[PDB]
């Protein structure tokens, strides 16, 4: 778990060495408030209609009145220009908002905790993620635990023994074809069927695809040792 | 040698699950995956 | 989890095929330019909307021919054979429900010509430089991520959103459900007939409930009127005079000379101008909303469908056993399954 | 029963306990085994 952790810390290092685009998320945020300053800045050129863009050009070939008529485009133009700007930075802003709300709300479940929220974390069951700065932003290398190498097994809901039916406390029931087992849910690890790895409820009867193995009690071998302890005991005594 | 193509996108590898009443497949082994995730 | 995709042709908006309008439209610099990024942003990101809600799994998982699902009965929301797109038998009652204003599939002139042009809209809004734009995953392609993620769902519980598809048996997938909820998984087995006759009774009441009101889809029927109700407020603009001696560009040109005519022209070029930007600040202002929707539908898609949810009232009304997405015009309906 | 339930402390300090009893299924396990044995020793007796 270590190797795998520290090999998958390696692998983000070395792409983060080698593809651009990855980071588009934060460039795309740098290059839009930057576009759109280009943007501001290239609306300075425009007539709006005026005989010229360049306002001292007006105010130095065009006495006070018709001055006005030809300023006031200028101004008009100019005013529109400012209005969609900021129109457009609101709108982005409450974008930026989002992201950042949605970025708050990683750094609390996913870096100060551990998520239960299936794909919120990263993919795969969450263990843990790890905050990092960028350029107007935060990455998070999230770590997660991926099941990885499948095999099949039967399976069944209930084990029928002693009449009544008996279910996993926690866990599944599998067999390899032979014999059966207890395992837990996200790795296999079997293990025998016992009166401590099951709960029983009801017959047989009812539980559709039940299966008959048996399910062995731990305390039996217990006192049917002590019972042979006895027994010789017993047969000893016949002897004094 | 090299051109434009156009085609139809697929949306993934197509994958039938190995169902019936009673298999299970059960994980014998996992990979600790590290993925980034990058916020504004 | 979107809206219809608009491009707006600002020259043709504003100056339909006058370049004595189009000389005067260059004097107010690139805010043409800028409409046309503005709607071209909100074009790509209905796509992205769309891969962020649909396209939550990279294998496409296809359902074995034999149904021994326990007892439930998916027949209604898994693909049917018998029609030319995998759609279920719910999403073809959900493609009914809503009225899709302009689909954007091909206007060949021979529909948008002669007897239909006197009757169809559609056709003004294209001819005063207004186009919708398809969806780049259209509605088979979306049946189809809302199979595999229903296929998966029904066939491999939870597993398939955390790595491999793993099968396991229905009956033992709701076990695991019901252990989620804090139910002991004998309450399934020794009630599985009662629950799956219960399943098959609600999927059933999903069926005739749609079957019955037109109300419940106004959800998505309000996200398609808004856009169609702002394009036609958009198309009437063009009848305004904005102080202008006449609504009709061609007009003004067949009457005054060069100089008389652009201070008649530079109104309307003013006031559309204003008409385009009131449009595009509108429809930035409903992408936003229709982004925020589509983040909440990819949540549910991750939270209800690839998995089993512990928060409260966010997977439906009840404690949550497991949800099935089926895909809408526009939209993901989920039918959120709980006890 | 004891499986069921897991003991701490006395019955002083939690407001609102009632009294009934509580089941080891250990107990009746080794009870029989009392019964066994007592029919044992007194069949040990007869020879
Ligand atoms: C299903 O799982 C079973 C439990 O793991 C397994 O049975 C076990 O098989 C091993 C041999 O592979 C046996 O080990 C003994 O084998 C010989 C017996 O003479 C000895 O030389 C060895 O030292 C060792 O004691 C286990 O005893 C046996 N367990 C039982 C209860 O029989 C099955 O083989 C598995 N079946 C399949 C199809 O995989
Ligand atoms: C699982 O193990 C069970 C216990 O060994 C076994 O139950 C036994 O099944 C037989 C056949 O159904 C029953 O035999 C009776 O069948 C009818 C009456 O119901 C009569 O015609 C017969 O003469 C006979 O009385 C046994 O009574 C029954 N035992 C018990 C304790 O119920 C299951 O059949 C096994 N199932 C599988 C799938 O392995
Ligand atoms: C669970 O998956 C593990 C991979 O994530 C796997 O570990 C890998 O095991 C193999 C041997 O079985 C190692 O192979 C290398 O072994 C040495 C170098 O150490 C060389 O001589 C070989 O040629 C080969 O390169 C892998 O290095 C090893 N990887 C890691 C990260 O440890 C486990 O074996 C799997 N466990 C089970 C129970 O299946
Ligand atoms: C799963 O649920 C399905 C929906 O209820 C169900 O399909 C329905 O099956 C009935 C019974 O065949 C059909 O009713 C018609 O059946 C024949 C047709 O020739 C006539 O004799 C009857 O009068 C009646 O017209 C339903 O129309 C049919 N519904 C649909 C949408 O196909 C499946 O049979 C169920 N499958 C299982 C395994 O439970
Ligand atoms: C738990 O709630 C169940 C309802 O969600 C309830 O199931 C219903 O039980 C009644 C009988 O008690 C059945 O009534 C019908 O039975 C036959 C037709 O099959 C007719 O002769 C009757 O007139 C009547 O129509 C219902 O069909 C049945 N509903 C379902 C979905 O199976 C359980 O009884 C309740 N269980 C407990 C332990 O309270
Ligand atoms: C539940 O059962 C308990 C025992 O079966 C019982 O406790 C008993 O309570 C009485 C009265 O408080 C005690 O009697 C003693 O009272 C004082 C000393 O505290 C003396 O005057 C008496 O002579 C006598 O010693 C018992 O000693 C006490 N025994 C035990 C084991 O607790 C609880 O009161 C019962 N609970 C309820 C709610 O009734
Ligand atoms: C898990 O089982 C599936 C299919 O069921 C098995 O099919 C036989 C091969 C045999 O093992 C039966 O007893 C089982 O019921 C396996 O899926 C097959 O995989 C091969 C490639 O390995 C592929 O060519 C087949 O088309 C698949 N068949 C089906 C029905 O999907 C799968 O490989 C098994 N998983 C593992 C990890 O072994
Ligand atoms: C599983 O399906 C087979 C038919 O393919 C059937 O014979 C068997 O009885 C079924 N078992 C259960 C528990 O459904
Ligand atoms: C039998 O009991 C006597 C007690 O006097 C003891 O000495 C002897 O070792 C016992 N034998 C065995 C086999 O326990
Ligand atoms: C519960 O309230 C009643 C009065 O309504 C009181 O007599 C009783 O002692 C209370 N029991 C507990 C456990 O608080
Ligand atoms: C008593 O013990 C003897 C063996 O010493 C045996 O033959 C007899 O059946 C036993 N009786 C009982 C009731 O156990």
């Amino acid at each position: 778990i270590a190797n795998q952790f520290n090999s998958a810390i390696g692998k983000i290092q070395d792409s983060l060495s080698s593809t651009a685009s990855a980071l588009g998320k934060l460039q795309d945020v740098v290059n839009q408030n930057a576009q759109a300053l280009n943007t501001l800045v290239k609306q300075l050129s425009s007539n709006f209609g005026a005989i010229s863009s360049v306002l001292n050009d007006i105010l130095s070939r065009l006495d006070k009145v018709e001055a006005e008529v030809q300023i006031d485009r200028l101004i008009t133009g100019r005013l529109q220009s400012l209005q969609t700007y900021v129109t457009q930075q609101l709108i982005r802003a409450a974008e930026i908002r989002a992201s950042a709300n949605l970025a708050a709300t990683k750094m609390s479940e996913c870096v100060l905790g551990q998520s239960k929220r299936v794909d919120f974390c990263g993919k795969g069951y969450h263990l843990m993620s790890f905050p990092q700065s960028a350029p107007h932003g935060v990455v998070f290398l999230h770590v997660t635990y991926v099941p990885a190498q499948e095999k099949n097994f039967t399976t069944a809901p209930a084990i029928c023994h002693d009449g009544k039916a008996h279910f996993p406390r926690e866990g599944v029931f599998v067999s390899n074809g032979t014999h059966w087992f207890v395992t837990q849910r996200n790795f296999y690890e079997p293990q025998i069927i016992t009166t401590d790895n099951t709960f029983v409820s009801g017959n047989c009867d009812v539980v559709i695809g039940i299966v008959n193995n048996t399910v062995y009690d731990p305390l039996q071998p217990e006192l049917d040792s002590f019972k042979e302890e006895l027994d010789k005991y017993f047969k000893n005594h016949t002897s004094p | 040698s090299q051109s434009i193509i156009a085609y139809t996108m697929s949306l993934g590898v197509e994958n039938s699950v190995a169902y019936s009443n009673n298999s299970i497949a059960i994980p014998t082994n996992f990979t600790i995956s590290v993925t980034t995730e990058i916020l504004p | 989890v979107s809206m219809t995709k608009t491009s707006v042709d600002c020259t043709m908006y504003i100056c339909g095929d006058s370049t004595e309008c189009s000389n005067l439209l260059l004097q107010y610099g690139s805010f043409c330019t800028q409409l046309n990024r503005a709607l071209t942003g909100i074009a790509v990101e209905q796509d992205k909307n769309t891969q962020e809600v649909f396209a939550q799994v990279k294998q496409i998982y296809k359902t074995p021919p034999i149904k021994d699902f326990g007892g439930f009965n998916f027949s209604q929301i898994l693909p049917d054979p018998s029609k030319p797109s995998k759609r279920s038998f719910i999403e073809d009652l959900l493609f009914n429900k809503v009225t899709l204003a302009d689909a954007g599939f091909i206007k060949q002139y021979g529909d948008c010509l002669g007897d239909i042009a006197a009757r169809d809209l559609i056709c003004a809004q294209k001819f005063n430089g207004l186009t919708v734009l398809p969806p780049l995953l259209t509605d088979e392609m979306i049946a189809q991520y809302t199979s595999a993620l229903l296929a998966g769902t029904i066939t491999s519980g939870w597993t398939f959103g955390a790595g491999a598809a793993l099968q396991i048996p229905f009956a033992m997938q709701m076990a695991y459900r019901f252990n989620g909820i804090g139910v002991t998984q004998n309450v399934l087995y020794e009630n599985q007939k009662l629950i799956a006759n219960q399943f098959n009774s609600a999927i059933g009441k999903i069926q005739d409930s749609l079957s019955s009101t037109a109300s419940a889809l106004g959800k998505l029927q309000d996200v398609v009127n808004q856009n169609a109700q702002a394009l036609n407020t958009l198309v009437k603009q063009l009848s305004s005079n904005f102080g202008a001696i006449s609504s009709v560009l061609n007009d003004i040109l067949s009457r005054l000379d060069k100089v008389e005519a652009e201070v008649q022209i530079d109104r309307l070029i003013t006031g559309r101008l204003q008409s385009l930007q009131t449009y595009v600040t509108q429809q930035l202002i409903r992408a936003a909303e229709i982004r925020a929707s589509a983040n909440l539908a990819a949540t549910k898609m991750s939270e209800c469908v690839l998995g089993q949810s512990k928060r409260v009232d966010f997977c439906g009304k009840g404690y949550h056993l497991m949800s099935f997405p089926q895909s809408a015009p526009h939209g993901v309906v989920f039918l959120h399954v709980t006890y």
